[PDB]
């Protein structure tokens, strides 16, 4: 599970840019043709301030990073681990509601003693 | 005013030892092995009832002092 929220962070966490060029219904455009657009608007050359110029047949979308909670797939394979290696869920730098206080938290402390 | 029991006790002599077979009992052990979070609670319960140790007492403990190794023990100490 950790290995799956690293891959899926390196394609879905940040946004990709998406080029789309030509009309649509109109003249089709080839690897080549394509070559020339990708050396003007190259990430690896473009800056923060970058503006773009275009003829109506150039259209600039985007990926969205799309939305995923890798935050509570970590909570819960912590509290899988943890639970599994008999610590208590506070170990694995995790920590769950009502469970910090009063009667909740002395019996896990005692368990754990 | 029975020495017997004069009760019957519903045994399932029809059943040959018991219902449980020793595959049931094997299978208790396979749940125990397992590790992860069920084997872990029941743990927790063994702990809970039994992990906090426990003390030997005898009710007039002193009156049984006994000369055991050529030396004195009560029956506690013992
Ligand atoms: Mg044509």
């Amino acid at each position: 599970n950790e290995a799956a929220i690293n891959q899926a962070i390196e394609l879905h966490g940040f946004p990709q840019r998406h080029v789309k060029v030509g009309k649509e219904d109109g003249a089709p455009v080839r690897d080549n043709d394509l070559r020339r657009v990708r050396t003007i608007f190259d990430p690896r050359t473009t800056d923060a301030n970058t503006a773009y110029f275009t003829g109506q047949d150039v259209d600039v979308e985007t990926l969205e990073a799309h939305n995923f909670d890798y935050s509570a797939i970590h909570e819960m394979d912590m509290r899988n681990l943890t639970t599994a290696l008999g610590l208590p869920l506070e170990a694995g730098n995790v920590g769950a509601d009502g469970l910090g206080s009063g009667k909740p938290a002395e019996l896990r402390f005692a368990l754990l003693k | 005013a029975s020495s017997t029991p004069q009760t019957n006790v519903d045994s399932m002599g029809g059943g040959n030892g018991q219902d449980l077979t020793f595959e049931d009992l094997r299978d208790i052990k396979d749940v125990r092995d397992s590790g992860g979070q069920v084997a872990q609670l029941m743990d927790y319960k063994a702990l809970l009832n039994f992990g906090e140790g426990c003390e030997i007492h005898v009710e007039g403990d002193d009156e049984t002092k006994q000369l055991v190794d050529g030396e004195p023990m009560t029956l506690s100490e013992w």
